[PDB]
């Protein structure tokens, strides 16, 4: 079944990427979230040039990413509403450096934005730094992170994939892996946030 | 400049926005940035050049340090107004814009800022293609 976890503000997953560093020309991140809180970090990967930061900021989905030689930031929100309405919301972020040509896509529920541009020079996506889900250490300097709150809510089917591997982070947390470490204790379901 | 042929699409069932951007180096210490965008549906869109310090935020609002300025802008908007038949006003807007920015070359770290306010979703995004330069 679905891999879910409830974060209460003092918990987060930490997947170690040092031994098996990820490197690819494209990657993709998907997850579903449910929350009542206006601010909180949902995931961050990359303590280096490249990184992806996905958070709730004042009830809006905030995305901050490095894209090769460039940077990209988006803020997404329903009209006459917020995403912290205690309902599931689906997020997908794709990054591509195939030709050089840079391309970023983000969808939240019924809005999709695809942005790109020709870029001659070209690097790699990924990092050897940890993968944080639902929060991060208080003393961690996470680039491109506009929020400092840990997440309070439910995260479902958090997945990272590139051209080489597909990491099912929520499932790995629920089941266990030598590279997956959990700060604190979380129930692997979606508890009544209300 | 480290980039060219910018393109962006922002899509909901209520509004579709298509943007292209092109850079022309005039070889005289100045360069132009041209944007064209077309939108069909309901809502407001905008594309502009901004400095990297521009805060990404929602905003109901529509020089000396920043050395890019608009020199020409042309906007054509066509509105079809009909009675909603889920409840007899529904409208469809078709917008086509062209904007010419002129930038002075002693500085080049420039960002593209896009805002999208429809009837179901809103979105702001800042793209800095050569930020790491």
């Amino acid at each position: 079944d679905a891999s879910i976890a409830t974060f209460k503000g003092s918990e987060y997953f930490c997947y170690d990427l040092s031994q098996n560093p990820i490197q690819s020309s494209s990657d993709e991140i998907t997850l579903s979230f449910k929350t009542l809180q206006r601010n909180g970090l949902m995931l961050h990967t990359g303590k280096s040039a490249d990184y992806v930061n996905l958070a709730l900021k004042n009830g809006a989905v905030s995305l901050v990413i490095n894209l090769g030689s460039g940077a990209f930031e988006a803020l997404v929100e329903p009209v006459n509403g917020k995403f912290n309405d205690n309902a599931w919301h689906d997020v997908k972020v794709t990054r591509n450096l195939r030709q050089g040509h840079a391309m970023v896509t983000i969808s939240v529920d019924g809005i999709l934005t695809t942005t790109g541009y020709t870029q001659e020079d070209y690097t790699m996506l990924g990092s050897d730094d940890f993968f944080y889900v639902g929060g991060s250490p208080s003393t961690a300097d996470l680039p491109g992170s506009p929020v400092s709150n840990n997440f309070m809510g439910c995260l479902k089917e958090v997945v990272y994939k590139n051209n080489d591997v597909r990491l099912e982070l929520s499932r790995l947390a629920k089941q266990g892996d030598p590279k997956m470490k959990i700060h604190g204790v979380v129930a692997f379901k979606c508890a009544a946030l209300e | 400049f480290g980039w060219g042929d910018f393109h962006s699409n922002i899509k909901t069932v209520k509004l579709n926005l298509l943007i292209t951007g092109k850079i022309v180096d005039h070889g005289d210490g100045t360069f132009s940035v041209y944007f064209r965008h077309d939108s069909t549906g309901q809502g407001d869109v905008s594309v502009s050049l901004v400095p990297p310090t521009k805060i990404v935020e929602f905003d109901l609002a529509q020089s000396k340090s920043f050395n890019c300025r608009i020199e020409y802008e042309k906007v054509d908007k066509a509105t079809k107004n009909t009675l909603c038949n889920y409840d007899p006003t529904c409208y469809q807007e078709q917008t086509q814009s062209h904007v010419s920015w002129l930038c002075s070359k002693p500085f080049k770290v420039i960002c593209i800022y896009i805002s999208f306010y429809s009837t179901d979703y809103k979105l702001v995004q800042k793209v800095c293609p050569d930020y790491n330069y």
